[PDB]
């Protein structure tokens, strides 16, 4: 009945010391019912990446969405979207639809090409923007991830150390909601720099 | 040259030509006359009797707004009842919105803005009538005539049509003689009178005369017809003048 | 000449050449007559055929059990002007249990013709018509022309040659609105008024075209050797 | 030839039904003038009552747009109230959305671009009429702003319109260059009304009686017309030196 | 009513010319002369004030219009036309682009919205083109500075340095003498006030020209303190004396 | 929410925790309540977080281009008409309840906004679920003829009661001057009496603590040329 | 809400107390209910804040806009307008609003208009949740032509009551005086009123 | 009315032509002059701009060659402002089409859809057509390498070369002269310069009366890449082909 909640998953995102890092589950379930374990749910748009948990229609839609305006941008602008940009036109695009609204988690996570400054950003699924200096959580284990996030977290983690603590994160928050798991990738982001990790994980 | 073809273009005169070819059907059409009095106002107008089996007092030219509004025109008789219609419905809605019943100067404007919109465009045509109309309300008894331009003012007394020559002429007469005012039944006798004056330029055909008042203490302020012994003594005194 | 190509365009003398040309139609049309006592009202028309096989052109038109008309000039615009009034009539009854008045019948006819005359686009009504009814004030003759003007009549004709019924009726004024509580009588006036109109043609039995409405007669129309009696 | 019939550009890049609609303006031979004291704007103009089956108190080119704002207008009486009404609902309109008086100078903008659209649009003829609005504006102070037919507007230290425009405003002018001041120096607006007047019989060479001029004052917070013992009182003072 | 010329008033003519885009430009060549220049550091726009009347405030008229925080306009011919493309182009800024992305639009494609409004009174029913030739300055982090003309056709084309209206022919010779790709904004401001002065008859002076930059950021002009990466305005029109000390050392 | 607006002798001040929940849960600890409608007129928000920013937004780009229109600075009272009308026509349904306050050339205001549209006028004003908190120190501590330093001091006050006594409240408190001929400071993080202390342990991985599947590149640059 | 509208000799006085509440927590203390749709056409507000305010400033412009063509609006015009709002709209509103103005002519007029829309002219008017409170007093105690200090006094002593009974009543009570010498702002401070 | 003032832009003459799509193609053959070749491994855009000025920025210019999506673009001959009118329908068309199918649009379809565009303002709507024609060079998996060109009319033709704009009869008689199927794009990109440098009216044609493109899949494995040439790129290449 709950639309943010038929479907399952979660993500989470965290800067670094020139970097940033976003990760999430791989299921897509009917309720009680897994589906599937090859759902991912972060995109990217150039350099900028984006995560999106709650109804899995809407994740492609939006997806398909943003693909859309990230191109003609492109086009119109001869220049790649970036982080900051990108934020306010999820924004934009989220609260256009107030009173009929996509029932989705957003996490933004990237470098801006010019400053280098590691940028995360969440928001609500009307559009409130919810810029974090050290982490952003989404998804039916929120509540876990804001506990696993808030005690394992540290700033100016490096790269490889940063990957432990957002898949440490991930995993042991996951492994206490029935509609996350079955599945993990971890994105690891610097300048010019992207390496992606599936994660072992427990299948049930 | 081609200025005059289509309404609302200017010549290099700065002149509207559709609107002055309007004003041609005006002068063409009855004599149509109004008398500002003390505490009202009196419409008269010369109605001509084409034929014999035109039934007496039936085809009514005067007609009222609200009920405290008096209009006649001199022209085109279809495009003077459309005037009134939109009239009635701008009169209808003040009264609606406000409660009081619309003011003259107030129903003026409606009139004039409606007319003048009529300038705007080459998809319309302007109005080809002169309209006199006026009444009493909340401060006083107003009369006015409205051009095919929608160019209107406040009057004292008003003529159009055929015989607004002979008419204006016996209007300033009644002005200059009575600066202190004019009678509601004074009026309607005078008025009487001009019509008859007026008709000399329609002598061909023999015409039969309508009047109508708005008056304060004759009439409570609202509109109404001359019939009847008042009718009959308008015109044997205006028979009287002419011999 | 340059100021005819549309009906939203006066001539320099402040003349509708439009407006004009289509009360030119009305005159080329087939002639029809009306005229009424206190009692009664009567039209009578002139029915027009295309060839000997053909059949005569139906010129009388009901609009209500109180209320019709005859036309002269474009048919199917009087079955356009003819239809507006029935419902007219018909919303007049239904809203408010109410015959509508003959000579509102004529106002609200008048308005309808204007809006042609002053609009881009649109063209004037090519047709004359001729309206009778017996309402809450007794017998009613309209004459209506597509310019806009509607006039109350003691009686009147319209179409090809309708000068020659009009003199007729003008002389015979003080007669026939005597004739009251006798229809075949008021007929036959209308019958002798169209037949000055005549020229070459006779009236014969599927040539004439009579309708009748009056104090307890409703609005009916006679055709066929119906009229053969009145000829 | 139907470059001159619509509002489309001839080879030469003229709009000449624009300059045909300011010739429309001086059809009624009335002259204007208005002027700018310390505390007040002060507007004049002509009043000509030709019929005397007219009734003179409705023969008026000054109408009062809003509480604060006064208009006057060249320009023949049907287009100068379509003008008038349209300001009016403007000024009201303003006023409910943003919550404070309509400026003089953004009332004169908003119906200079009314005025740029009839040039652009085929369908709309231009307003044969030039507005002149007058406030005292709560920011700016003491404004004459002035419209025309081909949309253009500007603010006005003073400013003269009609058929003898130019003998007024060389007269304005000089009166300027001497003083080397952007308005009337005086108190009363009283004095500043006199003042108009005074250059107006100068400029035109023409005696005014009470029932020969029209005048409209703008103060703080309210404009007002003067009635003809008003203008009375004005000219008899005049007269006395 | 209704408007019912949904018809182009622009056409084709037999040679291929649509014909009220050239007279458009016709009234542009009448219009009073206008100018832009771009250095290494700034961009400057400038024309003259052709007052009507001395009686006229002109200054209340302004020729050069702040469009957003770091793009400015300057025109040459009907006035009327380049006030409300301004407000226009002022409204797309913010419909088509700061709503949307919650940042003002760089140069080339706010001009480019304008070029739209342009083309499409070229081509829409019942509407002229627009009078006017459009010269746009302006600043982003991404492209820089950036000047671009705009005519009535809604082409345009961007440009180091050019003049449009009267004396155009004889001021674009001008600034191809004295334009080089080492320009600081002074020296640009004193070629602008050096061209300007060619088409002028009558007074020149800070009170007869109009004169703004595209330059530094402009953290006083800001209304506010308290965000680091607000930093001002680099639209700033130039001041009657600001532009008098100038034409001192001219 | 707890956001306040207190006038003084040469203008007024506005203030605001930084706080926004979902349920009971804490979603951002250093939210940014004060919004920039213009250079001199700032208002805080409570209620719904995407209605506050939204509608501020909104106004705030019309209150630019009216600016422009009219060749004037832009005055309180329009943002309030065109905030409370917006509002009135969503009747309540826009949650935006907000304290709008600024300088302008008729002088300086302060109102309260309400999501149906209603609108108030006051020297000391709160609002959110903190406002019961903060006007209770209001309603103790407030004079008129207050100062500029004794305005803030109270406006953050009034917070720190929402902070300190309201779930719905917490973290920091963010403050905006608007004084009379002067321009507007904005000063975020103003107090921050809410830093976390250390923690007692590092939970910083050993590398290779995680178990992983698969590595590979991601392709974020564009089509590459030869 | 209590508020009340008073004819007397020299013309009419509104009433009202400065009370707004959000179910038991009070809102606003010190509420202007008595506003102006014209320079001497007010009205007392109750109901809905934002419903009475809305109505009001669309009122006030239609009476602006009135003004600008016609001349200044009578008290039974601007009553119109009033009724026209919230009777057409009368599903989505709650709005208890009383009617008073100054003309020359008529001179004072009170109209209280109550949530169907209706209309109803009369010599004096209450309204609002502590109106039901001083029926019985206010019946008993008013009378026609009373001095502009009687009024007063009547005002004064029957919201005292509807305050002291009615919890959604209570602060100040203000008073607009209207009459041809201008308009009048009075208040009184609970210290004068509660010991009445 | 207005009928008075109607030029009647959508009517066939009596000899069963369109008036103004003729008269668009009398404005277009006085256009800068644009030439496309397609060859086996890779297109070439060619296109003259029309007389320059030294002021004019043209590093930052684009008159002539726009990208519709990173596999297909278009040379403009015509009203640049009709054209970009058109190009970002086109754009929208392509990603429309993309969001849709999960693909990227192929080339005719997207081709007939702007043609089609085209066609509708010379039967219906009583406006002016686009004084503009198109040549689009692009790439799908389906046909692989493709030329087509659109006109006014909105009729479109594919070509293995093709010119449109100014000297396009001498222009197409060169290109038919030295063309051959078995061209490389190396080959065509000297092809392409030489055919301008001698149809050209300009005196001398240099690296600033140019702008240049081509569409290779010398992209670095199974993939495509587009080139839209730099003024110091173009200067090269000029050089290398031995015209400056
Ligand atoms: B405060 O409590 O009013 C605060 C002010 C806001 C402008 C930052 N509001 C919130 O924190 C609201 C509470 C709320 C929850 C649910 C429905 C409506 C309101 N929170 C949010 O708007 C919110 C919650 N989660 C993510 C983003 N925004
Ligand atoms: B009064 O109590 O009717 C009062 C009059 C209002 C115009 C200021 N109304 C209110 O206080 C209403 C609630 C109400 C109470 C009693 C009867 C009817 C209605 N309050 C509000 O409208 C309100 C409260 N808080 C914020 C915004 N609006
Ligand atoms: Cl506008
Ligand atoms: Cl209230
Ligand atoms: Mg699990
Ligand atoms: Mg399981
Ligand atoms: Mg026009
Ligand atoms: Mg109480």
């Amino acid at each position: 009945s709950d639309p943010s909640s038929i479907n399952g998953g979660i993500v989470v995102a965290m800067t670094g010391k020139d970097c940033v890092a976003i990760a999430c589950d791989l299921r897509l379930g009917s309720q009680s019912l897994g589906v599937s374990n090859k759902f991912e749910k972060i995109f990217h748009y150039g350099h900028v990446f984006l995560g999106i948990t709650g109804l899995a229609t809407d994740v492609t839609t939006l997806n398909e969405m943003f693909r859309y305006k990230t191109n003609l941008y492109k086009l119109k602008e001869e220049r790649a979207i970036e982080p900051e940009t990108f934020t306010q036109l999820v924004s934009s695009s989220l609260y256009e639809r107030r009173f009929g609204p996509y029932f989705v988690g957003p996490v933004v996570a990237g470098i801006n090409s010019k400053s280098g400054k590691p940028f995360i950003a969440g928001f609500d699924l009307i559009g409130c923007i919810d810029e974090a200096k050290d982490f952003i959580v989404s998804g039916t284990a929120s509540d876990q991830l804001f506990g696993m996030c808030e005690s394992l977290y540290e700033p100016n983690l490096e790269p490889e150390d940063l990957f432990e603590t957002i898949s440490q994160a991930l995993l042991n928050a996951a492994d206490r909601d029935a509609l996350s798991g079955w599945g993990a990738v971890v994105y690891i982001i610097k300048k010019d720099e992207v390496v992606k990790r599936y994660l072992k994980m427990r299948q049930d | 040259t081609g200025y005059d073809l289509s309404n609302s273009v200017f010549s290099p005169d700065g002149r509207n030509f559709q609107v002055e070819y309007a004003v041609k059907a005006v002068e063409n059409g009855t004599t149509s006359i109004g008398i500002k009095c003390n505490d009202g106002v009196v419409f008269a107008v010369e109605k001509l009797i084409t034929s014999k089996l035109l039934v007496p007092q039936k085809n009514v030219k005067i007609q009222v707004v609200d009920r405290h509004i008096g209009c006649v025109y001199s022209g085109l008789i279809p495009d003077g009842r459309h005037l009134v219609n939109r009239g009635r419905e701008e009169a209808a809605s003040f009264k609606k919105l406000y409660k009081t019943p619309i003011p003259i100067p107030a129903f003026a404007d409606r009139l004039g803005q409606y007319v003048q919109a009529h300038t705007l465009y080459n998809s319309v045509r302007p109005f080809g009538v002169s309209t006199i109309f006026g009444g009493v309300d909340k401060n006083g008894a107003h009369l006015y005539m409205l051009e095919p331009s929608g160019s209107y003012w406040g009057y004292k007394g008003a003529a159009t049509g055929k015989g607004r020559q002979s008419a204006k002429a016996e209007l300033e007469k009644l002005v200059d003689h009575h600066p202190e005012g004019l009678s509601a039944r004074e009026a309607v006798k005078q008025a009487a009178k001009i019509i008859y004056l007026a008709h000399e330029d329609n002598k061909e055909k023999d015409f039969e005369l309508e009047i109508s008042w708005c008056s304060l203490s004759e009439t409570n302020g609202l509109h109404k017809f001359v019939k009847g012994d008042l009718l009959q003594e308008a015109i044997d005194f205006a028979q009287k003048e002419i011999n | 000449n340059n100021y005819d190509g549309d009906t939203v365009t006066f001539s320099p003398t402040g003349r509708l050449f439009q407006v004009e040309y289509a009360l030119e139609a009305i005159k080329q049309g087939s002639v029809t007559v009306g005229l009424r006592s206190n009692t009664h009202a009567v039209l009578v028309a002139l029915k027009r055929n295309a060839d000997e096989l053909s059949s005569y052109q139906k010129k009388i038109i009901k609009c209500d059990e109180h209320m019709g008309l005859s036309l002269a000039g474009l048919a199917p615009d009087a079955r356009v002007l003819s239809n507006y009034l029935r419902q007219q009539c018909n919303y007049s009854s239904l809203v408010f249990n109410r015959k509508l008045a003959v000579e509102r019948a004529g106002h609200l006819l008048c308005d309808k013709a204007q809006k042609n005359t002053q609009s881009y686009g649109g063209r004037p009504y090519g047709v004359g018509l001729l309206i009778i009814g017996y309402d809450k004030s007794g017998a009613h003759l309209l004459e209506f022309q597509p310019s806009g003007n509607v006039t109350e009549l003691y009686g009147t004709a319209i179409g090809a040659r309708s000068q020659g019924a009009k003199t007729y009726l003008e002389r015979t004024l003080d007669t026939f609105i005597k004739i009251d509580g006798n229809p075949d009588e008021l007929i036959k006036a209308g019958v002798e008024a169209i037949s000055q109109s005549l020229r070459d043609e006779s009236l014969t039995v599927d040539n004439l075209s009579i309708a009748i409405v009056g104090k307890d007669t409703p609005f009916t129309i006679y055709d066929g050797e119906a009229v053969a009696k009145y000829i | 030839g139907y470059d001159r019939h619509i509002t489309i550009f001839s080879p030469e890049g003229r709009l000449y039904q624009v300059e045909y609609a300011f010739k429309a303006t001086n059809q009624t031979n009335i002259n204007s003038l208005a002027v700018r004291g310390k505390d007040c704007t002060v507007v004049i103009s002509q009043k000509k009552v030709p019929d005397k089956l007219l009734d003179p108190t409705t023969v008026s080119y000054i109408f009062c747009i809003s509480r604060t704002i006064g208009m006057v207008v060249n320009g023949p009486i049907p287009d100068a109230r379509n003008a008038a009404l349209r300001a009016k609902a403007e000024a009201a309109e303003f006023r409910y959305k943003y919550g404070y008086d309509m400026p003089c100078d953004v009332l004169a903008k908003r119906m200079a671009n009314l005025s740029q659209i009839y040039t652009q649009r085929a369908y709309m003829r231009p307003l044969g009429v030039i507005l002149t609005f007058v406030s005292v504006d709560e920011e700016l102070g003491p404004s004459i702003y002035k419209t025309d037919p081909a949309g253009y507007y500007v603010g006005y230290k003073a400013t003269a319109t009609g058929p003898k425009q130019q003998e007024i405003t060389t007269n304005l002018e000089n009166h300027f260059k001497k003083s080397k001041i952007d308005h009337i120096n005086e108190e009363s607006w009283e004095k500043v009304v006199e003042f108009a007047i005074t250059h107006m019989i100068d400029a035109l060479g023409t005696e005014f009686s009470k029932n020969d001029l029209e005048v409209g004052v703008a103060t703080k917070d309210k404009f007002f017309t003067l009635s003809a013992e008003n203008i009375e009182e004005r000219l008899v003072a005049i007269a006395e030196q | 009513m209704t408007d019912r010329y949904s018809f182009s008033l622009t056409t084709f003519s037999p040679s291929g010319k649509l014909g009220q885009i050239d007279y458009a430009l016709t009234a542009v060549k009448q219009g009073v002369t206008s100018l832009g220049i771009k250095a290494t550091n700034g961009v400057v726009i400038a024309t003259e004030k052709k007052s009507s009347s001395p009686l006229a405030m002109s200054e209340t008229l302004s020729k050069v219009s702040l469009l957003t925080p770091d793009i400015g306009a300057v025109y040459s011919g009907m006035g009327p036309d380049y006030r409300v493309l301004v407000d226009k182009s002022r409204k797309v800024a913010h419909t088509s682009y700061k709503r949307i992305y919650g940042e003002y639009p760089p140069t080339k494609l706010l001009v480019s919205e304008v070029a739209k409004i342009m083309q499409e009174a070229t081509q829409s029913g019942g509407v002229r083109p627009f009078g006017v030739s459009l010269l746009i300055a302006g600043h982003d982090e991404f492209n820089g500075f950036s000047l671009y003309q705009v005519d009535p056709s809604g082409s345009y084309f961007p440009w180091k340095a050019t003049a449009i209206g009267k004396g155009s022919v004889a001021a674009k010779t001008f600034l191809e003498k004295r334009w080089n790709d080492e320009l600081e904004l002074e020296d640009a401001i004193h070629i602008a006030l050096l061209t300007l002065k060619e088409s002028v008859e009558g007074e020149f002076n800070g009170d007869t020209i109009e004169l703004a930059i595209i330059g530094d950021e402009n953290p006083d002009l800001l209304g506010y303190t308290g965000i680091p990466t607000d930093k001002g305005p680099r639209f700033r029109k130039l001041t009657s004396q600001e532009i008098n000390d100038r034409l001192e050392a001219l | 929410t707890t956001i306040v607006g207190v006038k003084f002798n040469n203008g007024v001040v506005i203030a605001a925790d930084t706080r926004s929940t979902q349920g009971p849960i804490v979603a951002d600890k250093n939210c940014a309540k004060l919004h920039r409608i213009s250079p001199k007129i700032w208002c805080a928000g409570a209620g719904t977080a995407a209605d506050t920013e939204a509608v501020t937004q909104l106004i705030g780009s019309n209150i630019e281009l009216h600016s422009l229109y009219t060749s004037r600075e832009p005055r309180v009272v329009s943002a309030l008409q065109m905030l409370k009308q917006h509002l009135f026509k969503y009747q309540g349904h826009i949650g935006a309840y907000l304290i709008v306050a600024g300088v302008d050339p008729t002088g300086s205001h302060l109102f309260s906004i309400h999501a149906h549209g209603s609108t108030d006028v006051g020297y000391y004003l709160s609002l959110g679920s903190g406002s019961l908190a903060a006007m209770a120190v209001l309603e103790s501590h407030w004079k008129q003829d207050l100062t500029k330093e004794e305005a803030i001091k109270l406006a953050s006050d009034a917070i720190q009661a929402g902070i300190w006594n309201d779930l719905g409240s917490g973290s920091n408190v963010d403050v905006c001057v608007m004084e009379i001929g002067k321009d507007a400071e904005y000063l975020r993080n103003y107090l921050t009496p809410n830093v976390r202390e250390e923690k007692q342990k590092s939970y910083k991985f050993p590398r290779g603590t995680t178990a992983v599947l698969k590595e590979s590149i991601v392709n974020i640059c564009d089509i590459q040329e030869e | 809400t209590s508020i009340m509208a008073v004819t007397f000799k020299d013309g009419v006085i509104l009433g009202a107390d400065s009370r707004t509440t959000t179910g038991a927590y009070i809102a606003n203390r010190v509420t202007d209910k008595l506003t102006r749709v014209h320079d001497k056409i007010w009205c007392c507000r109750s109901g809905s804040a934002a419903d009475t305010q809305a109505i009001a400033d669309i009122v006030q412009y239609h009476l602006e806009l009135y003004t600008s063509q016609y001349g200044t609006p009578s008290t039974e015009t601007a009553a119109s307008v009033f009724k026209e709002l919230c009777y057409e709209n009368k599903d989505n509103l709650t709005a208890g609003i009383i009617v008073a103005g100054y003309d020359d002519k008529n001179k004072g007029e009170v109209y209280t208009i109550p949530l169907g829309g209706s209309v109803h002219k009369l010599p004096y008017a209450i309204a609002g949740s502590g109106s039901t409170f001083i029926y019985g007093y206010c019946d008993k105690n008013f009378r026609e032509n009373m001095s502009k200090e009687e009024t007063v006094d009547f005002i004064k002593h029957s919201l005292s009551q509807a305050i002291k009974w009615d919890g959604s009543s209570g602060g100040v009570i203000r008073m607009v005086v209207l009459t041809a010498a201008g308009v009048e702002r009075l208040i009184f401070y609970p210290d004068e009123y509660e010991q009445l | 009315g207005s009928r008075r003032y109607d030029s009647r832009t959508t009517i066939f003459s009596p000899e069963g032509r369109l008036y103004q799509v003729e008269y668009a193609l009398e404005s277009i053959s006085h256009a800068g002059t644009a030439i496309g070749i397609m060859a086996s491994d890779g297109i070439v855009l060619a296109a003259e701009r029309k007389v320059t000025s030294t002021l004019l920025e043209q590093d930052t210019s684009t008159e002539k060659l726009y990208k519709l999506n990173d596999k297909i673009a278009v040379a403009v001959a015509g009203l640049t402002a009709d054209a970009e009118i058109l190009i970002n329908t086109a754009r929208i068309h392509a990603q429309n089409y993309l969001k849709t199918y999960n693909e990227d649009i192929p080339v005719e379809i997207l081709v007939r859809r702007l043609s089609d565009i085209k066609q509708g303002y010379t039967q219906h709507g009583g406006l002016r057509p686009f004084g503009v024609s198109f040549i689009y060079a692009g790439y799908d998996d389906r046909y692989g390498y493709q030329l087509y060109t659109s006109n006014p009319s909105g009729n479109y033709t594919g070509w293995k070369a093709i010119s449109v704009g100014a000297n396009t009869s001498a222009a197409q008689t060169l290109l038919q002269m030295d063309y051959k199927d078995d061209m490389k794009v190396d080959d065509a990109i000297e092809l392409a310069l030489k055919t301008l440098s001698k149809t050209t009216d300009s005196s001398a044609l240099t690296y600033d009366r140019l702008e240049f493109a081509t569409i290779r899949k010398g992209a670095n494995d199974g993939e495509v890449y587009q080139k839209i040439f730099k003024p110091q790129e173009i200067k090269d290449i000029l050089v290398k082909t031995g015209i400056t």
